């Protein structure tokens, strides 16, 4: 997640939202990494367990891959410092961040 | 039938060619009057 | 006193010049762009004019920027190449314009024409705090155009008389006649005398060189009395004279015995002065006072409130 | 992370913590299941999509509640003189009312 | 082929932001919608339906 | 008084050069990039235009680099390799530019056109805290195109001085036929003065030299108050007299026998200055006392407010 | 203020936030003296006309000043000078020389006997 | 004063070259690759062409090296192997260059063309704490690409005056005809100076260097009074002269009654600053005092804020 | 800080509450009230916006 000073924070939460310009937000108005951006058009999501995101537009009988959603795993989990917010940020305690796709 | 010859109801020109306006007077003042009616 | 410090020349004019523009730096303290539309509009149009393009979504929070309202004075017979001092106001919620610059704005007539571009650096006054949302620069604004005049033209020239008064018309005219030619000379009103100078812009750059620096006696204008009310201000003329009268105001009375004070007739502003002295009070009972007594009489001049 | 000595890191530094704040209250929009009420006065809806309602104000308030009803004006109300918008005025010599699933 | 051309005057400050104004807010409005080809063909009424429209009685 | 003190020649003129740049360093204290869009996009331009094509989907949160406008003065008569001074101002939300680089921004002009060249490094001061959004680079800008002029052609070269003044213009033609050949100047107007120069720029440049030191002596302008009202100033010009007037204000009295204290005629700047001082009171009361002052007479100059 | 700005040259959006605390709308007051002439200048007084605080060091920008019959007959603009327990009136400033005057009244002066 | 000190030559003329590099070393401090992608991506730019291919998909997580910008100035005449100082500027988030070393970066002109190649070490300063996200490499630049140049053809040289002026322009010429033959120079504006100067490079450069020796006068340049208004600084020209006046300014009273302190009429800049020092301000006021002088008069010399 | 209006929906900004940060926060002295103000052993306060 992208916090509004711009640092990374980092959360274990779903519970996802879109907002007036259909980003994918988390519950609180903090934008996920990479963005990700729902079309207007869009009248369902799937995100494939894999993390690939996908719409369906109107019209158009395909669910058009709009994202990938990765996961980042730490070498500490314990480590991480808690911001709040069920938020956690990186610390030298937890480790450098290690960015993937989830699965891999 | 349609093709009588007809008048609509909204009669003359429908368009006015804007008037330039009067030259300015040197009177060293940049506001000028627009002759008050 | 002198014709320049009481006439004014006819042709002779001053205009007035708006434009709207920029000051970035500020250390902080400019508009905030959420509440103040015009301003990332006008940097966005900046840019774009510049060679940048910013995307129409964008968050664009700048605070190192204001809007605002450029003032200047053209002045008469303004050249091109000339520079005139102009005044930078805040526009939209600025905290401060301290240390700004105010970039190529473009100062326009009444006409909407662009006769000057104002471009600098502002300076602001470093409890009566100063002004820290206004400034002024000095030489900021460069001239483009110039307005067409008809000095030189003619052979009548119109002295204009500041505070017109029939006395001080029949003075000016007298003493141009004196010290011109017979007949140079001639009041058509209480604030207009009607000169008669040589054709040509050198002769008449001449006449009204010698005519302005002369010598004229100032008559006993009127007894003028002015109230501010707002500033708490009580000014009166050297012709004001006060008539017999008894004042009675709260709180007031004789010092010794009681209320219903005296005020001895006064025929000049000494005597004026000491009988409302007598008459203890401070300003703002003092204008209570003169209203009172201008409406019963008993005062020989006008009082005017600012 | 605080580095306790030149070679130590203190892994996991003592955090307290606060608190369980209600972050939001989200309204699920999902899909409300039809029933026959037989009156032709209630017009429910499938799918995204609501009624535009001029409140007494002029500010233009929505509704996903097609009860609606016939004033003394002949204007469409909806439970509580909430007017249409756009204005419709029902006429009092028309028998049956009839909206099509095209919504004229 | 189909071609739409518009045509009028517009008061130089309605123009709003990135350079557009709306139709309603332009005087002496032409605007039109025009085709070409067989596709257009297809539209017009053919001569003798049209004699009959203008001409027949009822 | 120097001709060139109180003139300007109509071929000499200045420009306004404005220009948009990064400032690179500043040990953090830059533009916060979320908030400030333009910034990153520029740096991206930059680096692209370098060989360094960066994703469009990217964090790019930096903060040693701050959007800045950079304002330069195209001096009269530039040179294609001379050398101008710069006003660097922030223009995001930056920080500050104490230690800042600006790096190879174009200065253009009114017409769109690159003038300039502008790179090097900020110079910013190091409780009146110094400005640290705005900096000043010396020579940092070289010239890059030069503006034709009409100096050297014609016969005739136009003198104009700054505060108009019809006595002004006689004394200085008056100066130059005394000091050149019989009918060398002719005032146009009370801002103009017309000489005559043989053709060549050489001989327009010795002439123009010889013209520029001449010593010419400065009459009584006129009588001018200025209030600033914004930084507290009150100025008063030599020739301000003051006419005998009765002034009460809030809170001032005679010293001693109460308020409305007299004002005495006073003829010159020192007996004005000792008369008001007499009528003791802070420049704020000064103020308000003078603008009532002057609504009632009493006192022969004009005042403004700044 | 979005007028003004309009005719200088910008269009804001009519859906906007717009609020702006640095400004704050007046009604100029002068006195048309007798026999004025197109140059001179007369003195203005600015007062608050909503709920502005105060005025203390603001600036008048351009105002018409029109007489009874609707017609401009003066340009105002300058500087507002306002006094700095009886405090001064901080809504209510007086410009000197601020207002030009443009038009000139006829007059029968001069005829008749 | 030397022609050299107040002179340029017309095809001596300076360029600005601007490169982007990375820095190694640091002892951390570097950048911070999460925010900063374009220093990942030159640093995997530069490890493929040293012939080492990072998988696309890394981390790629480093703290030691910074992306930073170059700047140099190409002096004239620049040959081929010869070298100049570069300035290195950090462009992300690294907190400080102190130890740093600038590798083979490509020094480019306007044109984008690569006129030299930087890389050397960094040197940086060890409560005025230093600028630690910008150094200087000493000889850290050799050039590559040397500029055409027309010295030494033809037979006339320009020389540009900084600060233009006719005097000064009138002076330099006459300095120059009285060293040399008759007719050797020509003012062809108040900036530039023809001189003529036989054909070859040689004599050129002969001719060139006995004219920029030479002693020349400088002649009183003007009235000028620089404010800061930033740095909180104000200089005055030898040559400002004052006018009699009388200011009032807050806080300000005669030492000894009040307010109002009267100025007296100063000629040379020892009079005009004793008299301002009289006048007791601190040099904050002194900027407002000046600017509202200005603006009354009382005050022969033109003020510009910087 | 912003305020929402009886039927515009979009809120208009109406402030920005800032704070200040000393360089040292126990070297301030009370004056009741909850409040605290600068001396010589606090540092000239730093304005800032919150979060940065």
């Amino acid at each position: 997640v992208m916090l509004p000073d711009g640092t990374s924070a980092y959360t274990r939460d779903g519970s996802f939202q879109v907002d007036q310009n259909g980003q994918l937000v988390t519950a609180g108005g903090f934008q996920v990494q990479p963005a990700i951006t729902i079309p207007a058009n869009a009248l369902s999501i799937t995100i494939g367990r894999d993390g690939v995101v996908s719409v369906t537009q109107q019209g158009q009988a395909a669910p058009v891959q709009v994202g990938q959603l990765n996961l980042t795993t730490f070498m500490n989990d314990t480590g991480l410092e808690s911001i709040g917010e069920n938020l956690y940020i990186e610390t030298q305690s937890s480790g450098a961040p290690n960015e993937s796709t989830p699965g891999l | 039938c349609a093709w009588i010859p007809a008048k609509p109801l909204v009669q003359g020109a429908t368009t006015a060619q804007p008037i330039p306006g009067p030259v300015p007077v040197a009177n060293g003042s940049i506001f000028q009057s627009a002759q008050p009616i | 006193e002198r014709i320049r410090d009481l006439t004014s020349v006819q042709g002779v004019r001053e205009n007035s010049l708006i434009g709207y523009g920029l000051v970035v730096g500020l250390d902080g303290t400019g508009d905030q762009t959420t509440q103040t539309p015009f301003t990332t509009q006008t940097l966005n149009n900046m840019l774009s004019q510049l060679g940048i393009t910013v995307p129409t979504g964008t968050n664009m929070q700048l605070k190192n920027v204001a809007a605002v309202m450029v003032t200047a004075s053209y002045p008469p017979f303004a050249r091109q190449g000339q520079t005139i001092d102009v005044v930078v106001s805040s526009m939209g919620n600025a905290k401060s314009l301290r240390g700004g610059t105010l970039l190529m704005t473009p100062l326009k007539g009444v006409d909407s024409q662009v006769y000057a571009l104002a471009q600098g650096n502002i300076l602001v006054g470093g409890v009566q705090v100063n002004q820290l949302n206004g400034g002024r620069i000095t030489n900021g604004a460069i001239i483009e155009r110039e307005l067409p005049t008809q000095f030189g033209a003619g052979n009548t020239i119109n002295l204009q008389l500041n505070d017109e008064d029939f006395t001080m018309a029949q003075q000016i005219t007298d003493a141009i006649n004196r010290a011109r030619g017979y007949g140079s000379a001639t009041a058509l009103d209480a604030r207009t005398v009607q000169v008669r100078v040589p054709s040509g812009n050198s002769s008449q750059v001449r006449f009204l060189a010698d005519i302005q620096n002369m010598e004229v006696n100032v008559t006993p204008q009127d007894a003028k009395v002015v109230i501010n009310s707002r500033t708490g201000s009580v000014v009166m003329n050297r012709e004001v004279t006060l008539d017999s009268c008894a004042v009675a105001q709260g709180n007031l009375s004789v010092t010794v015995g009681g209320s219903l004070q005296s005020v001895r007739s006064s025929a000049n502003l000494n005597s004026v002065v000491r009988a409302l002295n007598a008459l203890g009070a401070t300003p703002m009972d003092l204008m209570s006072i003169l209203q009172s007594m201008q409406s019963a009489g008993c005062l020989r001049a006008k009082l005017e409130i600012i | 992370g605080a580095q306790s000595s030149e070679q130590t890191t203190l892994p996991s530094g003592l955090q307290i913590g606060t608190g369980v704040r209600p972050v939001a209250t989200e309204r699920l929009h999902s899909q409300g299941n039809l029933s026959q009420t037989n009156n032709s006065k209630d017009v429910a809806i499938k799918g995204q999509g609501f009624f535009q309602v001029m409140l007494p104000d002029g500010t233009s308030a929505y509704t996903r509640d097609g009860s609606f009803q016939v004033d003394q004006n002949g204007q469409l109300v909806t439970a509580g003189g909430f007017q249409v918008q756009p204005a419709i005025t029902i006429p009092a010599n028309a028998l049956s009312i009839t909206i099509g699933r095209d919504g004229v | 082929t189909e071609f739409i051309r518009f045509s009028g005057v517009v008061n130089p400050r309605t123009i709003s932001g990135s350079n557009s104004v709306p139709s309603t807010q332009v005087a002496d409005a032409r605007i039109e919608y025009v085709g070409n080809g067989y596709i257009n063909e297809a539209q017009n009424m053919g001569w003798l339906q049209r004699f009959f429209l203008n001409l027949s009685p009822m």
